[PDB]
């Protein structure tokens, strides 16, 4: 097994606040400054005490870092009751606070403290009065995330969920580069933090995200009518009267020599990168269109309900198989690009092609050929297809892993 | 987007009523109010032989996000690139305070015009010219100012 546990940003804050207030009884600083101190020493309570007396605190603290008037931010007048302030005596209406704080806790330029909104001054707003002045628990969560990020980075058994508005942490017994699952649903690699990437190792994915950091439409090979891609499937049938021929979108060669021993377009130094990156990026783009299939299938599963919810389950499963396979596929192109060609690589490439074809067939049935088919026939067809897609995917991963157990793979 | 216009309305009312000598010729689209224009008139050489067109652009989220000043007149200054963007520190997203007034923002732009800060520039080569050989730079910027300036 690989056991782990999910905690909320609420819980992971209580953890920190307790870790603060065990230092904070010794050093008697305010709760918010101790946090910034402890953050600076990477939550080593010792290398904090071996500086919080050793040196002059000034160098330490430097290393770490009119009443009946209108509001000076919005210019409207209110009763003095509504004007909150900080320790500087700068006061502002309780809404401008909420608007300032809120827009300050959105990404571009956030560190881990917010200062007073006055011109000039930079007296920090203490953690606890940020929570008190902002309202919506969506924003509040983000703040908690930001002040706790240091605490969670400095701890090697906690990682954040990568999902953008989920602020939960997975907690483990050891780090391993196995897959963990958030409880918003998101499944990620605990070691590297990216999305789960079964065949490729985390190192080679890091290298492939930096190198990849720096065509939406294309023309029919036969009739040259501009085809925008609408759906993730790559078995392209040409929407025309003149030419109703079929062609693989990536290589633009023909279908159906695809899915045979003879023709393989998945097998191939910047000319090379463009080949493998094209297929990765394509499969990624495809995966997005793949997600929007929970709509289209429930329209057919709803139409099958009226002619119920039991059947609707198999089509969801089908789309969930398809998404997982595409995802693997995506990443097999990362793994291959870095691969020194050897005795096992040929067998891998065949499995990659088997999975690629077995995906396109499932992907293209749910996108086109299901509606050109009767109702009693599609339960069997779809099931037989995703069960096969799943085997080819499982065969592929089984193969690389054998190789990894014996260092078969070179780079 | 509306509350911005409401604030700029009051700001713009206080400007045209008290005046800005160094910042003249203020044109704002009254429908919008989020996009002013005007002509800076510096007092120090190497720019006192001309004036410069700036366009201010207030976001919807003003005053909780800062505006963005871009010069339309070309200028020879270490802190303003060729496309017109100015690196004014008080306006950057890190330092911006929603209680900072537009009048202060602009006075601060004329600080920068009248005393170029080569320490954190946009034109790094112009910054070298300014420090390492003042007299020559002041002359280069003067003739650029005379060639591309505006009548006072
Ligand atoms: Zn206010
Ligand atoms: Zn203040
Ligand atoms: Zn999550
Ligand atoms: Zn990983
Ligand atoms: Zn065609
Ligand atoms: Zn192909």
């Amino acid at each position: 097994d690989y056991r782990y546990e999910v905690l909320t940003a609420e819980q992971i804050l209580q953890h920190m606040v307790e870790c603060i207030r065990e230092v904070n009884e010794v050093i008697q600083n305010p709760a918010t400054i101790t946090r910034i101190l402890l953050s600076h020493f990477n939550w080593d309570k010792e290398k904090l005490m071996e500086r919080y007396f050793d040196g002059n605190l000034e160098k330490l603290f430097a290393e770490c870092h009119a009443q009946d008037m209108p509001c000076q931010i919005c210019y409207l007048n209110y009763p003095n009751s509504y004007f909150t302030g900080l320790e500087c005596g700068h006061k502002f209406c309780m809404q401008c606070w909420s608007e300032y704080l809120t827009t300050k806790i959105m990404e571009e330029g956030m560190g881990q403290t917010i200062s007073c909104p006055a011109h000039g001054c930079d007296i920090l707003v203490d953690d606890n009065t940020v929570m008190r002045l902002i309202t919506d628990s969506k924003v509040k969560l983000k703040y908690q995330h930001l002040i706790t990020n240091s605490f969670v980075e400095c701890n090697r058994l906690l990682k954040w969920c990568p999902a953008p508005d989920c602020h939960h942490v997975v907690k483990v017994q050891y780090p391993d580069a196995k897959p963990v699952r958030c409880k918003c649903g998101r499944q990620f690699c605990f070691n590297c933090g990216e999305n789960w990437h079964d065949p490729v190792k985390c190192k080679w994915l890091k290298k492939w995200i930096k190198k990849c950091d720096d065509a939406n439409t294309k023309e029919c090979p036969k009739c040259h009518v501009t085809i925008e891609k609408d759906g993730g499937c790559n078995h392209m049938v040409c929407r025309n009267q003149n030419c109703k021929a079929e062609f693989c979108w990536v290589c633009l060669g023909p279908w159906e020599p695809h899915g045979s021993a003879w023709y393989n377009c998945n097998r191939y130094a910047l000319q090379r990168y463009l080949f493998y990156c094209n297929r990765y990026m394509n499969h990624m783009q495809s995966l997005r269109f793949e997600h929007k299939l929970y709509a289209q299938v429930k329209q057919k599963m709803e139409e099958m309900q009226q002619h119920s919810w039991i059947e609707v389950q198999f089509l969801k499963k089908a789309v969930d198989v398809l998404c997982q396979c595409r995802a693997t596929l995506m990443y097999t192109y990362v793994f291959a690009f870095y691969l020194k060609k050897n005795n096992q690589s040929i067998i891998f490439e065949n499995n990659q092609a088997d999975l690629e074809n077995a995906t396109e067939v499932l992907s293209g049935y749910l996108e086109r050929d299901i509606s050109q088919d009767s109702l009693q026939d599609i339960k069997q067809k779809v099931q037989d297809k995703y069960r096969y897609c799943e085997s080819r995917r499982r065969v592929l991963l089984q193969h690389v892993h054998e190789g990894y157990e014996k260092d078969l793979w070179e780079y | 987007s509306m509350a911005a216009s409401r604030r700029l309305m009051k700001e713009l009312e206080e400007i045209r009523k008290c005046g800005m000598k160094n910042f003249r010729n203020i044109q704002v689209d009254e429908a919008n109010l989020l996009t002013w224009q005007g002509l800076i008139v510096p007092d120090n050489p190497p720019y006192d032989k001309g004036a410069f067109r700036i366009e201010i652009n207030f976001p919807a989220e003003y005053p909780f996000k800062p505006p963005k000043i871009t010069f339309k007149t070309k200028i020879y200054h270490p802190n303003i690139d060729e496309k017109g963007q100015v690196k004014l520190p008080v306006i950057s997203a890190e330092n911006w305070k929603p209680a900072t007034k537009t009048d202060q923002v602009i006075q601060s732009l004329i600080a920068l015009v009248n005393d170029p800060q080569p320490e954190h520039p946009l034109r790094a080569d112009l910054a070298e010219e300014y420090s390492k050989d003042r007299k020559k730079f002041c002359k280069n910027a003067e003739e650029f100012t005379k060639k591309y300036g505006e009548k006072r």
